[PDB]
DNA sequence: GCTCCCAGCTCCCTGCTGGCTCCGAGTGGGTTCCGCCGCTCTCAA
DNA sequence: TTGAGAGCGGCCCGGAGCCAGCAGGGAGCTGGGAGC
């Protein structure tokens, strides 16, 4: 909804794991809206920018991912609706990808770019 | 699955415009008229028009309804070929800088200093200044003692002076611009840049020779040629089998009295006959001055079109009668 | 074309650019053609 | 006539109600001799204002400065007005110059009339060439219509059936679909109205293929669909087929008469007229029309030429303030109207279209030698570049007919007077007592008429339309009236005293067909 | 009861009607004309 | 420091072939049934 639409085009950066392209402002006020409780996004800035990647090319509105074939094609079909993006560039520390495989969510790379 | 339908819009504005139509599907999404098109795609390398993935015309119509920058689209929407979504989703991709914006665009800069707040660089740069005397421009060094004759917006401090709206200046501006506004990467400054403050080229005809491998010593005629592995095909001497050689291996090699040409350098232009090859340097009697010129096999090159005789100017010929004094 | 070629190639805006091309190709053969507009310029006369 | 600029977020429209003119001064603000502009090489420009009306909480700018408009000598707001021989010779200009020419960038300037095709009257040719047995052309045109002239075709099909030819239509529709469109699905009121005088059995086997081919459809939303079909902007179905059909039958069918439901009726009779026209011109009991008739010739003189130029410019610069405003509102900015209007845009347009004498805005083709240079030679020359008349009729072609001298011209213009090279007959000079008429607005008229006892044709029985005489004003149909004796009579002295019917209003009275058009254009 | 002359079929082919380019005699002389919009820094108040 | 200006930078009919669409003969194809 409105508080997953970003408000501003200053200080864009998509996440890591669900891509998801939101402002600072509303990762400190509210944190993740797909893997919060996967993340443990809020309470913290520095983790917040080693899990997000300021660097996405190309950004995708969808928001009905039930009937969309580019939600199925970059796996997105059973997250919320938001704006996600098609390439991040980044990846997460090692100690966030081995909790996660831990906890049974395996890190899949949104880096979904050619490189050369 | 929905198609997508090209829309044109305003150049350089398709970002915000698809903005300005998703806030207005946000604050119209509860009302009576909701828009049905799935989404919207705005390419960073592709302006004029932008892309609405939705079943039908009147439903793009029907999104595109709103600003005004939509119009020519409204008018009509084009189809997007079904192969073509996977070519839309694709995305392809003490130093020296160039300015982006203002009277200096598009010259090189020496970041000499770089401060650890990321937000602007010292630059040493060439003032494209008429010292305040024309405005109410060509590169040239700072003259501090005849900014100082003019007067005007001038700070002394010796070699050090601000002029002209915080323009600082020692010995040669030093001014700090910003990261956004230089371009880091992809300059490339030549000699005479390097002095203010590899490469392969090979052409169809010419001759090359193998001077390493189990195929060394072989002189053969250039057929094609690529960016940095040629993989070239050689009519080598004795052999009609066509190999395969490239650049790093090849060689300009030229055979003992032929009109040779020099692609660039200071002797560039001329047409001569050679008279000794060496490992590295080649002597050559240039044709219209009988002048001796010791060039690289590189800078060598092979073409029968011998030398016109006139300047790059296309003013003076060479022979020719001028006045150095009245 | 060359460049967009040489980078993009997205193929679509190739072939819309290459058709306007040849419409200016078409124009330096003719400026008056029965299917297309002829060009213009900002002086207010036809091409010639 | 202008509509008032409305726009939304809040919504403010602006509206242009009073007009300033000014007399011609430059900048310190003084006023220019025609003399002195001439040989400064500057033109004689006089300011114009309007006063803005807008409710964003209603605000007023009188006085408001749109651009220069040129004024030609010796008018009512220039400054050599009224001025005797003395005053004139101390002001350095000639006493004995006429005078009426417009003076850009000091050059001297002369408009020549244009002559044009009669607007909202019915025309009848031969045109065995084409597929057709006859024709019925109408140029249909308001009075200050923003939208220009448009025509309506009727034709006899050469074979036997009756087809129209209309704008935005790419088909050839029949006249009793038509009428179905329009609503009268009806036999019997669709006779009503293509004939007057029931007992026409030579019209029964002349008109019989038309409706016999076309009773197929009976309901007016399937003839509305047809309508939008084969057309420029068709419906996919029958939804918003019917409404292009409506706004075909408003803005396209017929707009001299009215356009509106209570104008329905009356499209309805004034198409009966024409294919009645049709239907005698097919018989030859009616004589056909000439082109080269100089009464169904109109004359247009400078003033509806600047007129429409302007009124299509003034158009374009309320785009430009319309755009401009919708571009602060986008900003989320107030609009400044001061910088929303461009005395650019209007005066430097208004002066090019003037001197270059090409009747475009910038580039249009369009119609040149619209304005000439003045031939400054002898007295005589200037006053035949003066009275000089301009046919725009094809040159440098073999068409003998339009460049042909006509008997229509006794009175009207010289007879021993053209050119004598490329163009000989195209071109004419004026006679002496040959006056231009210069229009008048015909309400006045209708309400001497409607004080009288000349009814109009909604409220009128149909069939006692059988006896009567058909009113036309200006070419659209008014009313009838039982006898026109006595208020033919009555409008001639009416004329001649001025009291009401002006000198320069005319009424024919056509007593071989029942009918009597009054002319105030 | 299956070829084969024949009938119906069925493509087969030459034979009739529409949108459409392209043309439209010889010199002087005068007048008008060839961006606009965008955009960033300089000096002024 | 901010505001607007100067200048750089980008955006009226003619004929006549002529193709294309359609319409009528025409032999092949295979049934129809006459013949053996």
């Amino acid at each position: 909804a409105l508080e997953t639409v970003p408000k501003d085009l200053r200080h864009l950066r998509a996440c890591l794991l669900c891509s998801l392209v939101k402002t600072i402002d509303q990762f400190e006020y509210d944190g993740c809206d797909n893997c919060d409780a996967y993340l443990q996004m809020k309470g913290n800035r520095e983790m917040v920018y080693d899990c997000t990647s300021s660097s996405f090319d190309g950004i995708i509105a969808m928001m009905s991912p039930e009937d969309s074939w580019v939600s199925k094609w970059q796996r997105v079909s059973n997250f919320k609706p938001g704006v996600y993006a098609v390439s991040v560039t980044g990846r997460l520390p090692q100690g966030i990808v081995r909790e996660l495989k831990s906890r049974g969510v395996a890190y899949k790379s949104r880096d979904t770019a050619i490189k050369t | 699955d929905p198609n997508l339908w090209t829309v044109k819009c305003k150049i350089g504005e398709e970002r915000a415009t698809a903005i300005s139509l998703m806030r207005k599907f946000i604050a119209y999404q509860f009302t009576d008229t909701p828009l049905q098109i799935k989404s919207v795609v705005a390419p960073e390398h592709v302006k004029g028009y932008i892309y609405v993935e939705a079943y039908k015309q009147t439903h793009v119509k029907q999104a595109i309804e709103g600003v005004g920058n939509l119009r020519l689209g409204y008018w009509n929407q084009q189809m997007v070929p079904i192969k073509e979504m996977t070519d839309v989703l694709k995305v392809v991709k003490k130093s020296w800088v160039r300015l982006k914006r203002g009277i200096y665009k598009d010259d090189i800069a020496q970041v000499d200093y770089v401060e650890p707040s990321q937000n602007t660089i010292s630059l040493k740069m060439i003032p494209r200044i008429d010292y305040d005397r024309i405005k109410a421009p060509p590169q040239r060094l700072f003259d501090a003692e005849k900014i100082r004759s003019l007067g005007g917006d001038v700070a002394s401090d010796g070699d050090f002076l601000i002029f002209e709206g915080n323009r600082y200046s020692r010995k040669f501006l030093f001014k700090s611009f910003a990261m956004s506004a230089v371009i880091t990467e992809g300059v490339k400054p030549t000699l005479s840049e390097l002095e203010k403050f590899r490469e392969h080229n090979f052409q169809p005809g010419d001759n090359v020779e193998v001077c390493e491998g189990e195929l060394i010593n072989l002189q053969g005629k250039i057929l094609s040629v690529d960016g940095n592995k040629i993989t070239i095909m050689p009519k080598h001497e004795d052999l009609k089998d066509m190999l395969e050689f490239p650049a790093q291996e090849l060689r300009k090699y030229f055979k003992m009295g032929d009109h040779v040409k020099v692609i660039a350098g200071r002797f560039e232009g001329d047409t001569g006959l050679i008279v000794r090859v060496e490992e590295n340097f080649v002597i050559l009697f240039s044709d219209l001055t009988m002048h001796e010129l010791k060039v690289l096999p590189r800078d060598l090159q092979l073409c029968s079109e011998t030398a016109s005789g006139v300047d790059v100017g296309g003013q003076h010929e060479w022979g020719e009668l001028v006045q150095l004094d009245p | 074309l060359r460049r967009n070629e040489q980078n993009g190639a997205a193929a679509h805006v190739i072939a819309e650019d290459v058709k306007l091309l040849q419409f200016h190709v078409a124009t330096m053969v003719d400026n008056e053609l029965p299917g297309l507009p002829r060009a213009m310029q900002k002086s207010g006369r036809p091409l010639k | 006539d202008a509509p008032p600029i409305d726009l939304q977020p809040p919504r403010y429209l602006l509206k242009f109600e009073q007009i300033y003119l000014s007399k011609p001064t430059h900048w310190a603000p003084s006023p220019m001799m025609p003399n002195e502009a001439r040989l400064r090489n500057l033109t004689y420009s006089a300011p114009l204002y309007v006063d803005i009306t807008k409710t964003v909480l209603q605000t007023q700018h009188q006085k408001t400065f749109i651009g220069k408009i040129p004024i030609m000598l010796r008018s009512t707001y220039c400054l050599l007005n009224g001025l005797t021989d003395r005053d004139l010779c101390e002001l350095n200009e000639c006493p004995l110059d006429p005078g009426g020419y417009f003076i850009i960038n000091g050059s001297e300037k002369v408009l020549i009339a244009q002559e044009k095709m009669a607007t909202n009257t019915v025309y009848v040719f031969a045109k065995k060439d084409s597929k057709y047995a006859y024709t019925g052309e109408c140029r249909s045109c308001l009075e200050n219509s923003s939208r220009p002239t448009s025509t309506i075709w009727v034709s006899m099909l050469a074979r036997q059936r009756i087809v129209a030819t209309l704008p935005y239509i790419k088909q050839e529709v029949p006249i009793i679909i038509v009428f179905r469109a329009l609503g009268f699905v009806s036999d019997r009121d669709i006779l009503e109205h293509i004939i007057y005088d029931f007992e026409d059995p030579e019209m029964m086997e002349m008109v019989k293929p038309s409706l016999d081919e076309a009773f197929v459809i009976q309901e007016q939303n399937v003839a509305l669909n047809f309508i939008g079909s084969r057309g420029a902007k068709p419906g996919v179905t029958k939804e918003k087929r019917i409404k292009y059909a409506k706004e075909v039958l408003q803005k396209e069918m017929l707009p001299h008469v009215g356009v509106s439901d209570f104008c329905e009726t009356k499209k309805a009779y004034f198409l009966g007229y024409m294919v009645h026209r049709l239907l005698l011109a097919a018989l030859g009991r009616r004589e056909l029309d000439d082109r080269d008739h100089y009464g169904n010739k109109r004359l247009d003189l400078a003033g509806p030429l600047l007129a429409f130029l302007f009124r299509g410019m003034f158009k374009n610069l309320l785009k430009e303030v319309r755009i401009y405003a919708q571009k602060f509102i986008d900003r989320g900015k107030d609009f400044n109207l001061e910088l929303a209007i461009k005395t650019r845009i209007i005066s430097d347009g208004l002066k090019y279209s003037l001197a270059t004498g090409n009747w475009g805005d910038q580039k249009k083709q369009a119609r040149a030698g619209v304005s000439q240079v003045l031939n400054r030679l002898t007295f005589a020359s200037t006053l035949s570049h003066l009275r000089r008349l301009n046919s725009p009729i094809g040159r440098d072609g073999k068409l003998a007919k339009p460049r042909q001298l006509h008997n229509t011209l006794w009175g009207m213009v010289c007879p021993a007077e053209t050119p004598e090279g490329h163009a000989v007959g195209l071109v004419k000079n004026l006679a002496l007592m040959a006056y231009i008429s210069v229009g008048s607005q015909p309400s006045p008229i209708l309400e001497f008429l409607e004080e009288w006892s000349m009814e109009n044709l909604e409220e009128i029985s149909p069939a006692a339309i059988a006896d009567a005489t058909k009113i036309f004003v200006n070419g659209c149909w008014v009313g009838i009236h039982k006898d026109p004796e006595q208020l033919m009579n009555t409008l001639r002295k009416l004329r001649r005293q001025m009291d009401i019917i002006v000198s320069e209003v005319s009424m024919i009275r056509d007593i071989r067909e029942r009918e009597i058009r009054i002319y105030t254009d």
